[PDB]
């Protein structure tokens, strides 16, 4: 749940 | 006054434009046909497009990446209805060129989407215009619209205004150099970004009315609005 949110901070 | 808030308001500027929308996307508002199954399906491409771009966008707001991790995505998930609703706005005031402004608005009314919110957003599509907003204004708006300590599921919305009101200083700094003959445009400024909370009422109903006639969204938008 709300991953792939996390993977477009961290770039 | 003061470049101390110069120093983050280009900063926040140059964030601002860092990114467009692909033209292998804004392109097919034209190329491509005109059913509301295509319709509705560039508005998700672009929407989608658009989440990409905001997330950059906010990351690179001053202190963001220092906030607690749990409230970073709860910003998020409030307000990206709202700032893609600005950054149209932005597109049809302005009537870009990239964002094909009169096609644009009939991909949207065709969408599956009740007149019922088609209507009040148009409202607001006009309404935001005459203001003439400029791009600092565009841009300060969408930061502060982002860093919002009144979304729900925030833990730390203290935290989150130590970094709204520097931002929100320097758009009261601004509306007293551009246009100094009315003291009172700071606060219909701000008066837009309670319009766009009674939208993201309104939106959260259509995207029922969407997901009940089987209209699909991307694993982002399904994410960031469940
Ligand atoms: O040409 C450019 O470079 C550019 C510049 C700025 N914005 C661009 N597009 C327009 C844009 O703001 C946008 C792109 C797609 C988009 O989708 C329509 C939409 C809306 C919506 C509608 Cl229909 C009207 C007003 C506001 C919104 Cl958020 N709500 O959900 C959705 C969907 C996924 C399907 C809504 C908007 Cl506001 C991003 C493109």
């Amino acid at each position: 749940e709300n991953a792939l949110l996390r993977y477009l901070l961290d770039k | 006054l003061t470049p101390d808030q110069q120093t983050l308001l280009h900063f926040i500027m140059d964030s601002y434009n860092k990114q467009r929308m692909p033209q292998e996307i804004t392109n097919k508002i034209l190329k491509e046909e005109f059913s509301a199954e295509e319709n509705f399906l560039i508005l998700t491409e672009m929407a989608t497009n658009h989440v990409q771009v905001l997330v950059e966008f906010t990351k690179k707001l001053p202190g963001f990446q220092t906030l607690d991790h749990e409230d970073q995505i709860a910003l998020l998930k409030g307000s990206a209805v709202e700032a893609m609703f600005l950054r149209s706005a932005e597109i049809f005031n302005k009537k870009l060129p990239s964002g094909h402004s009169d096609l644009l608005e009939e991909r949207i009314r065709n969408s599956g989407i009740s007149d019922e919110y088609i209507t009040p957003m148009f409202s607001f599509y006009k309404s935001i215009g005459e203001l003439k907003m400029t791009q600092e204004e565009y841009a300060l708006l969408t930061a502060i619209v982002i860093l919002s300590p009144d979304r729900q599921y925030i833990k730390d919305r203290e935290a989150v205004e130590k970094l709204q009101e520097p931002l929100l200083d320097v758009l009261q700094k601004l509306c007293k150099i551009h246009q100094p003959e009315n003291p009172q445009h700071f606060a219909c400024l701000l008066g837009r970004l309670t319009e766009l909370r009674t939208f993201n009422h309104h939106h959260a109903e259509m995207l029922m009315s969407w997901r009940v006639n089987d209209h699909k969204f991307t694993p982002l938008l399904c994410e960031i609005w469940d």
